């Protein structure tokens, strides 16, 4: 019935007519040069899609995909190895047309095989999650370059996600199981090609001069460095000691005293080093604490309150952080489905009918994590945890809490990264103590970070909730209960409420009407059953770098358009 | 995340 070159989640896209080139790139950026980026932490091979192994920088954008999105709209989808595509009016059908001209790095053709070929792989030998979000979908080649997919029901957001799939090459993923990690890379299509690395140190890209999509809108003013190389290091201090140094070109500043206090010496004086700090306006990513609440010592929500009541961050802004960050209070951070006012009649009419299995103050308040004076030992606060942790049976026995039943300690373990910044550890750790509550410390190497926090083998561990625009299906992977054993369920939680919501948002994919309801009322849900503690974020993007670069007019809403700056031969000719 | 695990 209908024939489109642009897509979106909702809304119509920004680039429905004349799209040359995006609004936030130089068409005219001259291609060349060098930038040289840092990693934290080790990788061990190639392979994003693995069953495990810790995968190397820039290793999930190795392949060209059917559609790709822009970077200043939640959710639109424009050409890259598709020109096009037909689709029924609810999207449960589309046939994607192939462009001609696509092709791989070794000069092989992209082809409607292809794609039918990797959903295939995906669904046999992928992520577990993936064969259950496309149970019952069929990729088929009905042409030579034309791909028609059919979803068993509804799902706009899953069709277009579909459309974010790497297209692999059948000539070589023939020989290779898709769940094995990759000691050599992939044969690949993207604008940057792997051509050097050192295991566990470094990974060199180069660019393709002669990519086949070079000219196309979605990739003109991009992709201009000729070569980005990666560098490894084991802890973020060095790592911002290198920078100063001019060890590699760009650093995302997320050390609060770093920042206030350490952006000082020659480098800055003779304005070699450029700093910059703008605010951000859109949806946000959010730090937390998550709780095992399958581990005994978490399965009691008044203990996670309680241990939430004991971590004091008015103190640790004002001592530690000089004010510079915001308390996380929502799923949906600083856009219009946090809920952050009282439930209107919409939401008690999806609500309601869970009061029996829902805190009652869903119902009578807004949710917001504890408030401390600023100055240390807050009475108040302190007092509710003991009030907690002795209603749930945790009762002080000498200097420790203890089960009252059973007279085994309060003791739980913290798995820290040992690459972060954790100046608020100690801090938290002594208000557990002055409760009676035991927290041991203990910081691992980046792999076993990666496969504890796949395993979930901790009690608690830090976790990044990545900045959710709109209530996407997505939802599913990290909260409903099928999914437990996606690696994306930190807490594991198995909930009927949560499951409920979740299905309603699923079945109103792309009706923005009713997932505002549906996303403030699954806020509440999540906010007040403690599953996580939340820490903090920050609306401002503070960023240094090497003053070898030119930029952009505009920078995108979503990302910070690096991809977009090239080399400028002007400003690097002033440098040492 | 439905292609790829945690990192």
């Amino acid at each position: 019935i209908k024939e489109s070159y642009a897509f979106a989640v909702l809304g119509e896209p920004r680039y429905a007519f004349n799209f040359n080139h995006f609004d936030y790139v130089n068409p005219a950026a001259p291609k060349g040069g060098q930038i040289t980026l840092s990693a934290l932490g080790t990788f061990d091979n190639f392979n994003r899609y693995a069953l495990r192994g810790n995968p190397g920088a820039r290793t999930e954008q190795l392949y060209d995909t059917l559609f790709t999105t822009s970077d200043d709209e939640p959710g639109s989808y424009y050409p890259l190895i598709a020109e096009s595509a037909r689709y029924a009016d609810d999207y449960s059908w589309v046939e994607v047309a192939i462009n001609p001209r696509a092709r791989f790095h070794d000069g092989s053709p992209i082809t409607a095989r292809d794609v039918e070929f990797t959903f295939q792989k995906f669904m046999t030998e992928g992520v577990p999650q993936f064969r259950l979000v496309y149970k019952g979908t069929t990729v088929k080649a009905i042409a030579p370059l034309t791909v028609r997919i059919e979803l068993a029901k509804p799902g706009k957001e899953d069709m277009l996600s579909l459309f974010s799939l790497p297209v692999f090459p059948e000539k070589y993923w023939k020989d290779h199981k898709l769940s094995d990690p990759l000691a050599t890379p992939p044969l690949a299509s993207g604008p940057y090609r792997v051509t050097s690395w050192k295991m566990g140190q470094n990974i060199v890209y180069s660019r393709v001069k002669d990519y086949w999509a070079a000219n196309l809108p979605v990739n003109r003013g991009r992709w201009n460095f000729d070569t980005i190389r990666y560098d490894y290091y084991l802890d973020d201090n060095v790592a911002f000691e290198a920078f100063k140094a001019g060890a590699f070109d760009l650093r995302m500043e997320n050390d609060a005293k770093n920042w206030a206090t350490r952006y000082t010496g020659k480098n800055f004086d003779k304005k070699y080093i450029i700093k910059d700090e703008q605010k951000n306006e859109s949806a946000q990513d959010t730090r937390w604490l998550a709780f095992n609440i399958q581990r005994p010592v978490f399965s009691d929500r008044r203990v996670r309150e309680a241990i939430t009541l004991a971590f004091d961050f008015e103190w640790m802004n004002k001592a530690l952080f000089y004010n510079a960050w915001s308390r996380t209070n929502s799923y949906f951070q600083n856009t219009e489905y946090a809920a952050r006012n009282y439930p209107d009649a919409a939401e008690l009419v999806l609500l309601a009918p869970m009061k029996k299995d829902l805190p009652s103050e869903v119902f009578t308040q807004i949710y917001q994590p504890p408030v401390s004076k600023g100055d240390g030992y807050d009475r108040d606060n302190l007092l509710k945890a003991d009030k907690l942790l002795n209603e749930a049976g945790w009762v002080l026995k000498g200097q420790q809490r203890v089960n009252a039943t059973e007279a085994q300690p309060l003791s739980f373990e913290l798995l820290l990264p040992a690459s972060s910044n954790s100046q608020w550890v100690l801090p938290f750790q002594h208000s557990l103590q002055r409760l009676g509550i035991n927290m041991d410390i203990r910081k691992v190497d980046n792999s076993q970070i990666t496969n504890r926090m796949r395993s979930r083998d901790y009690d608690m561990m830090p976790r990044v909730w990545r900045a959710m625009p709109w209530p996407s299906s997505d939802l599913q992977i990290s909260w409903s209960s099928e999914y437990i054993n996606s690696t994306y369920n930190a807490p594991g939680v198995q909930s009927p409420v949560i499951d409920s919501l979740i299905n309603q948002i699923i079945a109103a994919q792309g009706n923005k009407e009713k997932l505002l309801p549906l996303g403030r009322a699954l806020d509440r849900v999540l906010t007040w059953n403690y599953y996580m503690l939340p820490m903090w974020y920050m609306a401002e993007d503070r960023l240094a770098w090497w003053d070898k670069f030119s930029q952009p007019a505009v920078r995108p809403i979503y990302s910070l358009g690096i991809d977009t700056w090239w080399y400028d031969v002007n400003k690097a000719a002033k440098l040492p | 995340m439905r292609t790829g695990n945690a990192x």
